[PDB]
């Protein structure tokens, strides 16, 4: 069984743990049995061919940003997560984890996912977004960030209602194979 | 392959299925998504996509709690159960994948109504379902005609998942050949936890002696142990990535080694006693 080491960054509070967890332990967000451990692993049917899938789930914090590279070596392909109704995630896509992870990782195939899509159609999530004069993030703007940074894959997903969230892992596998 | 619980509530809607439960069996390595979506379509085909919702709540459906405007399917992943007398007569992946008729999963519950909560608060239900007929079936699904739970109370739960790990690593040890990624997955999550509480989340939670005393000394005892364990086991698959590591990872194992070794100091302060 063929081993990927798979790197996700991004902001705090974007949703990476959870979509991670969810993903992994084959639950609904709201069913997850807690864990105290970081770092997840699946296998995945990919193409036909099960293959084993590593999930590093590093923190994004600045108190953070002098060690967490020390988790870069021998990463096959990374996910760098921002979050939909999170403009301020959004931009450290640009303005943090993209020169990030090529300050390290030149040549490593790097996959943009936009999470917790559910709530960018939510009222609320709407309504306090509009609040601070913000909106949330929509896909042609996640695809030309796509674009900017040279992201092999642009990807949209939701932990509670699933939708999408197969398809981060299979690609995430796919641009490693 | 994989096996689902599947469980319909729609009193204006299903007929023979309504009411019922069943473990469906999906197709190797099949996602809570791929049936979930399948079931939804299928259904919402009968009733009309408006009108079919699914029921995410892993909990037993009480009725009262539904819209009768909404047929409801309630999805939940299951693996195959089996008890310790079971497990040592059963021999090859093929007899964990043949005749069996249990299945188990795991629901988050706190004391206070509220479903998760840290590690002093958080409690875990294992509800054991039965079906009437052995698996391979003829059919997809077959019937659940019984269920049994019982419930970890927090420190139960810090056993249980504390225990595992030790066996986890351990395992990883001692395999003929290591596969070196998912050593460091586990070794990493294990002494640098830095997203979730922590494996000290427990020690400080249960362990401590400035803690009223809540749990039984026994169990104090044995959670002790366990903790000895999982240090020990640390340093095992420490050093076991020390031979595999390459150049480029000499850096990110001290690094690793400074945390265990911090975690070691702490734990060793709660312990009383000087851990490795």
């Amino acid at each position: 069984m063929q081993a990927i080491k798979c790197v996700v960054v991004g902001d705090g509070a974007v949703g990476k743990t959870c979509l991670l967890i969810s993903y992994t332990t084959n639950a609904f967000p709201g069913e997850y049995i807690p864990t105290v451990f970081d770092n997840y692993s699946a296998n995945v049917m990919v193409d036909g061919k099960p293959v084993n899938l590593g999930l590093w789930d590093t923190a994004g914090q600045e108190d953070y940003d002098r060690l967490r590279p020390l988790s870069y070596p021998q990463t096959d392909v990374f996910l760098i997560c921002f979050s939909l109704v999170s403009p301020a995630s959004f931009e450290n896509v640009r303005a943090k984890w993209y020169p990030e992870v090529r300050h390290h990782c030149p040549n490593t195939p790097i996959i943009l996912v936009g999470t917790k899509l559910d709530l960018r159609d939510d009222k609320d999530t709407i309504e306090k977004l509009k609040e601070k004069k913000l909106t949330p993030i929509t896909y042609p703007q996640g695809l030309a960030m796509a674009k900017e940074i040279g992201a092999v894959k642009y990807l949209e997903c939701s932990a509670l209602t699933q939708r999408g969230l197969k398809t981060v892992f299979d690609e995430a596998i796919r641009a490693v194979l | 392959g994989r096996y689902y619980r599947v469980a319909f509530y729609g009193q204006g809607f299903f007929e023979e299925e309504e009411g019922k439960e069943y473990i469906y069996k999906e197709p190797k390595l099949t996602g809570l998504s791929e049936i979930s979506q399948r079931l939804l379509k299928l259904y919402a085909d009968k009733f009309g996509a408006d009108n079919v919702k699914i029921i995410q709540d892993s909990n037993k459906v009480n009725p009262k709690d539904l819209d009768p405007k909404y047929a409801y399917i309630q999805v939940t992943y299951v693996t195959p159960f089996f008890e310790e007398k079971e497990i040592e007569d059963r021999k090859t992946d093929f007899e964990m994948h043949h005749n069996i008729n249990r299945f188990v999963f795991e629901t988050p519950f706190t004391l206070s109504g509220k479903k998760h909560g840290g590690v002093a608060e958080q409690c875990k239900r294992r509800t054991v379902l039965t079906t009437s007929h052995l698996f391979p079936y003829v059919k997809k699904r077959i019937q659940v005609i019984s269920q049994s739970s019982t419930e970890l109370n927090p420190i139960e739960v810090a056993i249980d998942e504390m225990s595992r790990k030790v066996s986890e690593l351990n395992q990883l040890c001692t395999t003929e050949e290591v596969d070196m990624i998912r050593l460091q997955l586990k070794l990493q999550g294990s002494v640098s936890v830095k997203v979730n509480a922590g494996p000290m989340a427990y020690a400080r939670a249960f362990l401590e002696e400035t803690n009223a005393k809540k749990y039984p000394d026994n169990q104090v005892k044995l959670l002790k142990e366990i903790f000895r364990q999982f240090a020990d086991a640390c340093g095992q698959a420490l050093d076991v990535n020390e031979r595999l590591i390459k150049e480029d990872q000499l850096e990110y194992q001290e690094e690793l080694r400074s945390h265990y070794k911090d975690m070691l100091s702490e734990l060793s302060a709660i312990m009383n006693e000087q851990i490795t």
